[PDB]
């Protein structure tokens, strides 16, 4: 039941900003890491950056200066901000919550589950960057 | 590591206005033993579901217990406005809570039965005028201010209590008011589980 | 700097209905009791209810039936409806918080005070119910 | 009842990751004393001013020592974004928070001093998947995940730590790096303070 949409996906011409949203669904509340990833054809998933409810956030230093990581508590979603797009960053854009510490849970239910030993990955969403 | 529940099982329990509290942190539990031995005659919840407790893992686990008649189980809620609710006990009903109303088997006989049931009708504080009235209604998780004046068991029902405050306190007399209802052939108690949501979550599952 | 203060009385006739108002003055949050009283000319100050932030209240039995007492706490405002007003009901309305274990606190500033050595009295309201 | 700041002037402060924490509850407070013993160099309050700490009575009083270089007073605060208030130590702010920095006086024998000050550049847990990096971002009040791995006092900058987790954990490594600051000729510690309003029993309170 607990999953993760992306959004906000497409073309956009060099230069350009997009940000792009990471929906979660199934939890009312969430106290660990959302982070953000982005894995080229051919190429590793990097680590764009990590962000946990405070509004505390972790660039990859390569991120620096471009890419910046927001979050609505409510409204539970992750958005990336990504300026100055550039060819070389077309890539699938994934968002993950989980392996860290706090925990997700659904006041409606009851529903508890431990981030430590539980993780969520997001679908994708697909980010071209054209001349 | 279990959890203990075993200071329920051994002695008078308190009366509604002295209920005792087990705070479990890191222990595995099963409500489902612990209310085998003893008949249930009740048990709603609020924000929290019975079976989702069992099924699922909260930071603490708390169950307060106390004689309580099932003559007053309505009562026993904020959802009907009286004594108890006002001036006994109230739980955190926003958060997570479950009130369960039981019946102690004969089989148990570690649970003693208490010579009466009691209450508090009213505790109230007059001031330093003598005459002002600011009525004392109970916050959650938290006893009366009148337990140090209130007997654990009144002798008669209407018995009236008294303490005078220190100039300190802002002076005035505390006052209260007692019930009595008669004990059951078998003993009824009340138990109160509030349940907490935390960044670790993993301290109380079942099992 | 704290205070509380009435509004809503007047002149009304038998069988009226009035909504009285005491509003806090210097503090951001109340965790005390707050209460609604009635004095009349050579008579008792006679307690109406008390009302604690979670909707808890206490009624006098004689005004039981008859008044209702309600707290914004956003607002620190406690209401009281007086309906089926009778002239014997005329007298001057004047509201508390103290004598309660609670506290009263502004955020702002820091300013603490522990109710149950401290209080706030009022000046009152007016009610009169004639014919 | 006079609050105990005696653990703090008595031992090796420990370092910003393994900090110190005293809580203070039903106890009188001269934080006036407590920093006459000390050289303050800053104090910046958040959600509360210097003055109403030492004018006002709160419900607890939290009081985390460390041994922190001034040459990083600005990272200390979450206003900075860094290693220390990313992976070392995070107050609860928005709740009435001050954090002080200050220098030991020669006076003060009973405050010994560390080798070299020492922090985690990063605390990251890699998954068995090998999806890598999943930054174990600090918790307010709480500790990072990687003070078991990285040292008390850390042997040289660029250290690397690393742990494997469990088959139950979710299997994966938890990998931190730790960074070193020369120890100054007194020792710099920082103080963080962080006042809670409570509901009722307002305990701590000034003299």
């Amino acid at each position: 039941q607990v999953q993760l949409q992306e959004s906000g996906g497409g073309s956009v011409q060099t230069g350009g900003s997009l940000r792009l949203s990471c929906a979660g669904s199934g939890y009312t509340d969430n106290s660990c890491s959302m982070g953000w990833y982005r894995q080229a054809p051919g190429r590793e998933r990097e680590l764009i950056g990590t962000i946990i409810s405070d509004g505390t956030t972790y660039y990859s230093d390569a991120v620096k200066g471009r890419f910046t990581i927001s979050l609505d508590n409510a409204k539970n979603t992750v958005y990336l901000q990504m300026n100055n797009l550039k060819p070389e960053d077309t890539a699938m854009y994934i968002c993950n919550t989980g392996w860290s510490q706090g925990s997700l849970v659904n006041r409606t239910t009851g529903w508890t589950r431990d981030c430590w030993s539980f993780g969520i990955w997001g679908q994708g969403t697909q980010v071209t960057v054209s001349s | 590591v279990e959890c203990d529940f075993s200071p329920l099982l051994s002695g008078t329990p308190p009366q509604v206005y002295n209920f005792k509290r087990l705070v479990f942190t890191n222990c595995n539990y099963n409500l489902t033993k612990l209310l085998s031995l003893f008949s249930v005659n009740d048990f709603t919840c609020s924000q929290i579901s019975p079976a989702a407790i069992a099924s699922n893992c909260y930071s603490s686990l708390i169950l307060d217990y106390f004689s309580y008649p099932l003559s007053m189980k309505s009562d026993l809620s904020v959802s009907s406005a009286g004594p108890i609710s006002q001036f006994n006990y109230k739980q955190s009903f926003s958060n997570p809570t479950c009130l369960i109303l039981a019946t102690v088997p004969h089989n148990l006989t570690t649970i003693t039965k208490p010579l009466k049931y009691s209450y508090i009708n009213k505790c109230s504080r007059l001031l330093s005028d003598d005459r002002t009235e600011v009525p004392q209604l109970v916050n959650a998780n938290q006893y009366s201010p009148c337990v140090s004046i209130v007997p654990s068991t009144v002798w008669e029902d209407g018995d009236y209590y008294r303490k005078q405050l220190s100039p300190l306190e802002g002076g005035g007399w505390l006052v209260a008011s007692g019930s009595t209802v008669a004990m059951t052939e078998q003993l009824q108690m009340g138990f109160g589980i509030t349940v907490q949501y935390g960044t670790d979550t993993n301290s109380v599952c079942p099992k």
